[PDB]
């Protein structure tokens, strides 16, 4: 089994055989490949998750602040 | 039967099939297993079966109006 | 520049640019045929609107000059005295 | 419609940060939609100004905590409004 | 419930009219920052703070981030898991 | 230009005709302004009439059923 | 400027025509033929449905009070 | 003769004229299957002539004809309201059945017709016989024949498939033989008029219960026991999936009107509450597992599970509403389950050979009206208002609802997660992205017998779904008598 | 007439759609865009009609779902709320529909464009002006159906299908 | 009252909707026993229909008055709704009670 | 009840059953291919009579035990003293599925033995009149409302004459408010 990494990652601008969703022909596959690929759930990446509870903590607690 | 048309057919993805057509010959009682086979086996529809006991016939909407009151027990 | 496109395919809604050389035919007689069954569905709401309120005898309304139960009720008011 | 304009003028392309000028190439543009821009504020006397505006006072009207509380709200939405305008 | 005798005279003529004063306030001042000061936002988007509160509201509060990753792809691993185990 | 032309198609005539046929069909089969059906509906009514005819099939089945329903247990509960 | 319109309907090039296979025949005249024909006898069959009758009765039950006028 | 005897006699005299040109003539296969096909055309316009002289509120069988020879084993035919449509459910199917599968089958060509032409008389029947163990006699004789439709016509898995279904179906028939045969003993027939007349204790019913219950979750089938539909259902040929799911798959929704509703009320009554957990988990389960199916046939069998289950539900809310509604949805499915294996099973596995959803891209480009039916197709199967499969729903899920409230909302969970299968595998398939890179030709658009039965069916599922009142009529009255309870003021007359 | 308002946008939705190989893309935008129009002056007529007059009107047409105790027409209710709600939704299709008409002006697929501004039209129309709850919900499910084809017109872009399904089941 | 219909007198009940001194062994008074509760329940539901159609052309008619003139109309639905619901005659071909 | 000690019960098991297990494992010496020798059956076959011995102890002590302690006589023990069986036969393969599965399997089927009756040696008798009691089943189509009401209960659609009345009393006894539905007519 292939690493679990989402073809979003590929890079855009290689010769892939299949342009659209960044693959080879005969390339290996992970047994995921329904929800690996480029017609499935984004990956963000802006932040790790557990930095943006934070962030949106802080956006509550001035709601509430404000609310005050 | 009919011939079809000409498909690539990928040898990745043939036996990526091949893989799950055949993927229970190989499932195993390991500690892993038998906790997802028990949670959804019996915990969940267990927990749903209870909410479906408890409030059996605890409401109804059927011609209520002020004053009356939605519990029927 | 018109993007290439195979020739093979058939859709109802013509495909890619599809416009035939006779559609101002083809289009005259699809607006007969829909102003036909417009004015069946218009006989229908004639016959079958229902108002529980008239309207005034000067205001500006011209379902008056359509609806049964509207001019029904005008012409039984236009008798008095 | 104001902003398909823009983007149709160009390249399709949609993007603020490649867009500048165009004032002058786009005289129609630029009017009609700082029409809207000044109703989207709600700058006095505009469509906005008898709608937009109500909604502040009347939530002030009520006089309950809920409603200061969502005047003092909303007002921020307005002026992060017109920012973006 | 109904307000709009009291909207229509409760009201003070100040927050009857606030909206209108943060708009032509905050517009001269966001033109002057745009195009007369343009050096202040650069120093804000790079700040550390501010290059934070920029990421966060160009994220949507990271909404979607959140929706995606808890909430869509936890229901597609439940599905694969009661179609594996 | 060119000059392909396209027929307006049996599709629209099937959906035109069909249009058409409904509403000729619907105005024929209306009873009238009171009571006074067809003669079409006076022959259908006629014909699917079976007043008492299921009723009395159904009731002296049900009596024989019944009846062996009784003799079966008799005959499979005799004393040994 | 617009292109000619085009395309095989059912697969049939231009030059030839479409092949009746068999089913045509049965499944144009006697299963659509069938649908039309119970389409319009549909329309002359009397109306057994419960409400037509329950709806009789009940509209002479609620003339007798005010809630429905009686015509008589 | 009664009518109703007819609907058997012509499949019956249907397989003899295929058994027997052969020897008026090395015929050719093209005039086996007309044969075939005319002659259910016929019981088509036979069953249409039965519907016509239907009366819509008689508490009495219909067109029953007075035998008055008793033996052991005599077959009773009436038919009834709550039977009629099921019939002509049947009768419609059929010949779509065997115009889909008309250049597909290639070889055993008379034992492919003798086969659709015996499932046609054997599933006729079990909605067309008046005693319990005539049902269970014509509920088990579909068993060997499908047995041998998917052994022979069968795909690459066809072995194992058959296995799964005859040998499951032939388990689970046997708990509910046990309980028919104790009401018979008690009782001293099955013929129905006899039993809704009889009234068992409780802990008999209780009992009655498990194991008429056993028999409908195995052919439901519930979550936790559909391993053979996810078999059976794809590795059939495509006139055999048709079938099994359209008609199969609802003779255990009509036979709880005939079964438990009417002779065991206070059991279905108190065992509702494990009814609707079971029925609750095969909405979720079935709907979480058909997100990530890479089969296309395979999805659109695991589809079948999630709908049984709302229908299961509304057929044990003891509301007038969620049982009409339960009958609609068991309609509803068999139209537009069918088109969606007119879709997979035979128009992809056709051009491509291949089921796995990876191969699939972008077919809007190069077959616009394959696409527009598969649309129309999987909306109805989302529920969506205009198809018959919306008020199918509706009417089901209100009833489950009214009847325990906490179930029904989890049941309702369907609207969003239907929606969610439905609407990802079009996407895959029809669009997202350009023609796939695998084709390596072009692949031809619908022929115009792959147009004609997908509009036929899809006409079916709209037209039903403006004006259901067409179905409604003849339930109303006939379901009136499966309700079981009284109101205060209402009951016991004077 | 009110019940003309409800058909108009329906009718030419189906010219444009299953008969655009006939009409041609010229064909398709006058029966498309006129037929929008026309809708739009019989609506400001109602507008005048029924509120400036307080004049609500009804109209059934037939049963829709007929179950004891739930009876549900196919069937329109002309009032106050309704009449307001007619004026942006057909003036803006009306307006939008011209513009689109050079807007689009170079895109190969223009007869399925119009036919799904003028279903949408129809949605709308069916949602505002509903006597019940449920038929309301076909046109909140109509429209719904129209934004997932209308946001994903451009199917070859995965980026459009992806936010057509969360158009969908959000 | 509105004149009796032919069609309505094929289907007219024409016994009491009742058990009490009912032979089950005879069908054919059995059968009419259900069908004769079963048409009262559905005569009931109807009645709530009519008064319903009748309080729908109340509310259009009256508009913002409608609070205070259509209020019998409402009484009268609103007693049809907790009174009517088509229940079926199993239970009560099941079950013997009386007053006492 | 009359109590009964667990541990000679138990050990009744363990000889009964046991003893047959030895006899199996005098058959298996006597089939031996080889000059194994008579001791050969306490020796190459002991496990066989040990895990017959192991499994008659646990089942009739434990269903003894069981007995014991719920006070009372029924189907109920054969079930407990069938899964702690079960359990003891998986434990010799070390496998602890199989503890599971065979003690399921082994005390499913010791259960439904019981409470279907014993049917390996003479079912019950109930000596009366079968004519009469298939005859009353068969003709008992009504019943007392009150019978009724037990098993089921009022509510869930069955709302028996008085329903409302005494609906008000229970919720008064429970919430403790009292029931007043509004008019919903101006007049009267
Ligand atoms: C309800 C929900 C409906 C949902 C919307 C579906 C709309 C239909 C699909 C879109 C239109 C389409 O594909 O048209 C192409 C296709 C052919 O287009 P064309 O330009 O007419 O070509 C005519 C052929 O050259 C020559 O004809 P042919 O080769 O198509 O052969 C078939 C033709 C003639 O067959 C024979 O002569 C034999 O018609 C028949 O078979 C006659 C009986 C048809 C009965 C249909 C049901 C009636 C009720 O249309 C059809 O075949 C459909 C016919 C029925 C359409 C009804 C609905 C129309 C729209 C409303
Ligand atoms: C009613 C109007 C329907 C218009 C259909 C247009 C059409 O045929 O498009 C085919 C089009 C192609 O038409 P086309 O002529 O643009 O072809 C473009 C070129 N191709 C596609 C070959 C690359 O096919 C599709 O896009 C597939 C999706 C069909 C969507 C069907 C729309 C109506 C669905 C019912 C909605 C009801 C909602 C109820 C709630
Ligand atoms: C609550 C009930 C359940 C809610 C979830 C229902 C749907 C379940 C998951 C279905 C996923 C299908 C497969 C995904 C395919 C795909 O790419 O979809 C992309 C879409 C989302 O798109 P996206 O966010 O991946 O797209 C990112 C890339 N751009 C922005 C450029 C397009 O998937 C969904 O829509 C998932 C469902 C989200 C539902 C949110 C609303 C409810 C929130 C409640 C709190
Ligand atoms: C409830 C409580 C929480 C909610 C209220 C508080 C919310 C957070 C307030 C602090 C952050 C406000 C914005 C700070 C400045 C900033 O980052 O603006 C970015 C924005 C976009 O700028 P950009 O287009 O990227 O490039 C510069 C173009 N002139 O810049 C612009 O649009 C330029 C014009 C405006 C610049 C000044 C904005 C001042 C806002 C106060
Ligand atoms: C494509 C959509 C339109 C399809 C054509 C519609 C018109 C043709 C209808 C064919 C069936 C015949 C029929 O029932 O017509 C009824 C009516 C015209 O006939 P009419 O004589 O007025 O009937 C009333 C008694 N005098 O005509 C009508 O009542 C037509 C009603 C059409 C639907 C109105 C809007 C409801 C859905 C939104
Ligand atoms: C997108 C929607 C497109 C719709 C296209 C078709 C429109 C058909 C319009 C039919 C208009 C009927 C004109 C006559 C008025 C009704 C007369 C009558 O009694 O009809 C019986 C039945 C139900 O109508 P009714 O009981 O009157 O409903 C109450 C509100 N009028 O009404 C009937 O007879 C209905 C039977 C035909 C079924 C119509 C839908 C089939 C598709
Ligand atoms: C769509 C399906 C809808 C039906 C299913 C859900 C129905 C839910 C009905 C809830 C209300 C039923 O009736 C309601 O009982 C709850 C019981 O806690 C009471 O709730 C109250 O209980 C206590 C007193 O005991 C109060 O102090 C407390 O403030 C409040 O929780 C309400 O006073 C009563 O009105
Ligand atoms: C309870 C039993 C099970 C129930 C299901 C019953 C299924 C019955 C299947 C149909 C009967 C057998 O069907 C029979 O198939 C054989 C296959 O060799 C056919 O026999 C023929 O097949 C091909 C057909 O082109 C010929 O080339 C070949 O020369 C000849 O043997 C018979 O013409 C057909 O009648
Ligand atoms: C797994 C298998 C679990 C059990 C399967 C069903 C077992 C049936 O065995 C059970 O025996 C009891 C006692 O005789 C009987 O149960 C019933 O018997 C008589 C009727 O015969 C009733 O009046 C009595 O109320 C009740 O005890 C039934 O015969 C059956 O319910």
């Amino acid at each position: 089994n292939p690493p679990r990494i989402k073809r979003q990652f590929r890079d855009p601008h290689a010769d892939w055989w299949d342009k659209q969703e960044r693959r080879n022909f005969g390339e290996p596959v992970h047994e995921d490949h329904d929800i690996l690929g480029m017609f499935s759930p984004y990956e963000y990446t802006w932040i790790t998750p557990g930095k943006g509870l934070f962030q949106i903590g802080l956006f509550i607690a001035s709601f509430l602040g404000l609310c005050y | 039967g009919l011939q079809h048309y000409k498909i690539a057919m990928d040898p990745a993805l043939v036996r990526l099939g091949s893989m799950i057509s055949n993927r229970y010959k190989y499932f195993r009682w390991t500690k892993r297993t038998a906790l997802v086979s028990f949670m959804y086996v019996v915990v969940v529809p267990s927990t749903i079966g209870y909410l479906a006991y408890k409030t059996d016939g605890l409401w109804d909407l059927r011609a209520k109006r002020r004053g009356d009151l939605i519990s029927e027990r | 520049p018109k993007i290439p496109y195979p020739k093979h395919v058939w859709s109802p809604a013509g495909g890619w640019y599809a416009q035939p050389a006779n559609w101002k035919q083809n289009t005259a007689i699809f607006g007969l045929v829909i102003f036909g069954i417009t004015a069946m569905v218009w006989k229908y709401s004639a016959e079958h609107e229902v108002r529980h309120k008239m309207p005034e005898p000067d205001r500006f309304y011209p379902s008056r000059y359509w609806v049964k139960q509207i001019k029904d009720y005008e012409r039984a008011q236009k008798e008095k005295q | 419609l104001g902003a398909g304009s823009v983007i149709h003028a160009v390249a399709d392309n949609q993007d603020f940060r490649k867009f500048g000028g165009l004032i002058s190439y786009l005289p129609l543009t630029y009017s009609v939609m700082l029409i809207a821009s000044l109703s989207l504020v709600a700058f006095p006397f505009m469509t906005g100004f008898y709608s937009k505006d109500f909604i502040l006072e009347s939530a002030y009207g009520q006089f309950s905590f809920s409603g200061v509380a969502v005047y003092i709200i909303a007002t921020i939405g307005a002026i992060f409004t017109t920012l973006y305008s | 419930h109904e307000i709009m005798i009291d909207t229509e005279f409760a009201v003070p003529v100040l927050f009857k009219l606030l909206p209108f004063i943060f708009t032509i306030s905050f517009s001269v001042i966001a033109l002057t920052l745009s195009e007369l000061l343009s050096e202040l936002v650069i120093y804000f988007k790079f700040s550390r703070f501010g290059y934070n509160i920029f990421g966060f509201f160009n994220q949507r509060f990271l909404i979607e981030f959140f929706y995606n990753k808890y909430i869509t792809n936890l229901i597609l691993n439940l599905g694969g898991q009661i179609t594996k185990i | 230009g060119h000059n392909v032309e396209e027929p307006l198609g049996a599709a629209f005539y099937i959906a035109v005709g069909g249009i058409a046929s409904s509403f000729v069909i619907y105005n024929i089969s209306r009873p009238g302004p009171n009571g006074e059906p067809s003669s079409l509906h006076k022959w259908f009514s006629k014909i699917s009439d079976y007043k008492d005819e299921w009723e009395t099939r159904n009731t002296l089945m049900a009596a024989a059923l019944e009846q062996a329903a009784h003799d079966k247990h008799l005959l499979l509960t005799a004393e040994r | 400027q617009y292109d000619p319109p085009t395309g095989w309907l059912w697969g049939v090039r231009p030059g030839e025509k479409y092949q009746n296979e068999g089913w045509e025949g049965p499944f144009f005249y006697g299963f659509w033929g069938s649908l039309i024909v119970f389409a319009i006898a549909y329309a002359y069959k009397p109306d057994t449905s419960i409400q037509t009758w329950a709806l009789e009765e009940a509209r002479r039950r609620l003339e007798a009070e005010g809630i429905l006028e009686d015509p008589n | 003769m009664s009518l109703l005897y007819v609907l058997l006699i012509i499949p019956i005299i249907g397989i003899f004229l295929i058994s027997t040109i052969d020897s008026f003539y090395f015929f050719n296969v093209s005039y086996y299957k007309k044969i075939a096909l005319i002659t259910t055309i016929l019981n088509l316009i036979v069953s249409l002539i039965i519907y016509i002289l239907f009366d819509f509120s008689n508490n009495q069988f219909q067109f029953i004809q007075e035998n008055l020879d008793l033996s052991f084993y005599d077959i009773y035919l009436g038919v009834d309201g709550v039977s009629i449509y099921f019939v002509l459910l049947t009768t419609i199917i059929m010949p779509i059945a065997l115009v889909s599968n008309w250049n597909s089958i290639t070889n055993n060509i008379k034992s492919y017709l003798i086969i659709m032409l015996l499932l046609e008389t054997l599933l006729l029947a079990v909605f067309l016989v008046l005693d319990v163990l005539l049902f269970y006699i014509f509920f088990e004789s579909i068993l060997p024949p499908l047995f041998i439709l998917i052994g022979l016509f069968g795909s690459s898995n066809k072995v194992r498939a058959s296995f799964y279904i005859f040998l499951y179906t032939l388990l689970g028939s046997l708990f509910l033989l046990l309980s028919i045969l104790t009401m018979s003993s008690i009782v001293g027939t099955t013929y129905f008029d006899v039993l809704l007349k009889s009234s068992f204790e409780y802990t008999t019913q209780l009992f009655l219960f498990f194991g008429i219950f056993i028999a409908f979750a195995v052919k439901t089938p519930v979550w936790g026991l559909n391993s053979w539909l996810l078999r059976a259902h794809v590795e059939s040929p495509l006139g055999g999936s048709i079938v099994l799911a359209a008609i199969v798959l609802k003779l255990s929704l009509y036979g709880v009107f005939r079964l438990i509703l009417p002779i065991l009320p206070q059991a279905s009554l108190n065992l509702t509450y494990i009814v609707y957990a079971i029925g609750a988990i095969t909405v979720l389960y079935a709907s979480f597992s058909t997100l990530r199916t890479v089969d296309v046939k395979e999805l659109i069998a695991y589809s079948s599970v999630a709908h049984a289950a709302i229908y299961l539900m509304g057929v044990f809310s003891n509301t007038i509403q969620g049982l009409e509604g339960a009958i609609l949805l068991g309609l509803a499915h068999g139209f537009v389950s069918s088109g969606l294996f007119i879709c997979a099973g035979g128009i992809l596995y056709d051009r491509t050979g291949t089921r796995l959803i990876y191969f699939f891209r972008g077919l809007t480009q190069i077959m616009p009206l394959f696409s527009l039916f598969f649309f129309i197709l999987c909306l109805g199967n989302a529920g969506t208002p205009l198809t018959l499969n919306f008020v199918g729903e509706f009417m089901s899920l209100y009833g489950t609802l009214e009847r325990l409230p906490i179930a029904g909302m989890l049941a309702s969970t369907s609207i969003i997660f239907s929606a969610a299968y439905s609407i990802y595998m079009y996407n895959r398939i029809a669009f997202g992205g350009s023609v796939s890179l695998y084709f390596i030709d072009c692949f031809r658009d619908l022929t115009k017998r792959e147009f004609f039965i997908l509009f036929t069916l899809v006409s079916f599922t709209v037209i039903l779904g403006i004006y259901p009142s067409f179905v409604l009529d003849g339930l109303h009255y006939n379901i009136s008598s499966v309700v079981y309870g009284i109101e205060p003021n209402a009951s016991y007359l004077t | 007439m009110y019940l003309s308002i409800i058909i108009l946008p329906l009718l030419g939705s189906v010219v444009s759609g299953f008969f655009g190989r006939k009409v041609g893309v010229s064909g398709a935008q006058l029966i498309t865009c006129s037929s929008v129009i026309i809708t739009t002056i019989l609506s400001i007529i109602a507008f005048f009609e029924v509120g400036f007059n307080n004049i609500p009107v009804t109209i059934n047409i037939f049963r829709w779902i007929d179950s004891e105790w739930f009876i549900i027409n196919w069937g329109f209710q002309y009032d106050s709320l309704t009449v307001s709600m007619l004026i942006p939704v057909l003036i803006i299709s009306s307006l939008v529909h011209i513009y689109s008409i050079s807007y689009m002006s170079s895109d190969p697929h223009n007869q399925r464009f119009f036919s799904y501004l003028s279903l949408f039209t129809f949605m709308m129309i069916i949602l505002v002006t509903a006597n019940n709850y449920l038929l309301m919900f076909v046109g909140w499910e109509g429209v719904g159906v129209c934004s997932y084809l209308l946001v994903s017109f451009w199917f070859t872009r995965i980026a459009a299908n992806q936010s057509s399904i969360s158009a969908f089941l959000t | 009252p509105t004149p009796e219909s032919e069609a309505f007198l094929a289907k007219k009940p024409q016994v009491p909707p009742t058990f009490d001194g009912v032979d089950y062994e005879d069908n054919k008074r059995l059968k009419q026993a259900q069908d004769a509760i079963i048409r009262e329940q559905w005569v009931q539901v109807m009645m709530g229909r009519l008064v319903r159609e009748e309080l729908s052309k109340c509310y259009y008619r009256e508009g913002v008055n409608h609070l205070e003139k259509c209020g019998k109309l409402r009484e009268r639905y609103l007693q049809l709704l907790a009174n009517a619901k088509v229940k079926g005659y199993l239970f009560e071909q099941q079950n013997y009670w009386s007053k006492e | 009840y009359h109590p009964k000690d667990a541990v000679h019960l138990g050990l009744k098991g363990a000889a009964v059953v046991g003893g047959i297990g030895l006899l199996f494992a005098a058959v298996r010496t006597s089939l031996a291919r080889k000059n194994v020798g008579p001791w050969a059956i306490f020796t190459r076959n002991g496990k066989l009579a040990a895990t017959f011995a192991a499994v008659g102890g646990a089942y009739d002590f434990t269903r003894a035990a069981a007995a014991n302690l719920r006070e009372k006589e029924d189907w109920v023990n054969n079930g407990i003293g069938g899964l702690f069986a079960g359990a003891t036969m998986g434990l010799t393969t070390g496998r602890i599925p199989r503890v599971l599965g065979f003690a399921a399997l082994t005390g499913v089927v010791l259960a439904t033995a019981e409470y279907a009756g014993s049917g390996l040696r003479g079912v019950f008798k109930r000596d009366v009149d079968e004519y009469e009691r298939k005859e009353f089943l068969r003709k008992n189509r009504r019943r007392p409302i009150e019978e009724t009401l037990a098993e089921i209960g009022e509510g869930r659609g069955i709302k028996p004459p008085g329903y409302y009345e005494r609906r008000a009393q229970r919720l008064k006894e429970k919430y403790g408010v009292d029931i007043n539905p509004v008019c919903a007519d101006p007049d009267q």
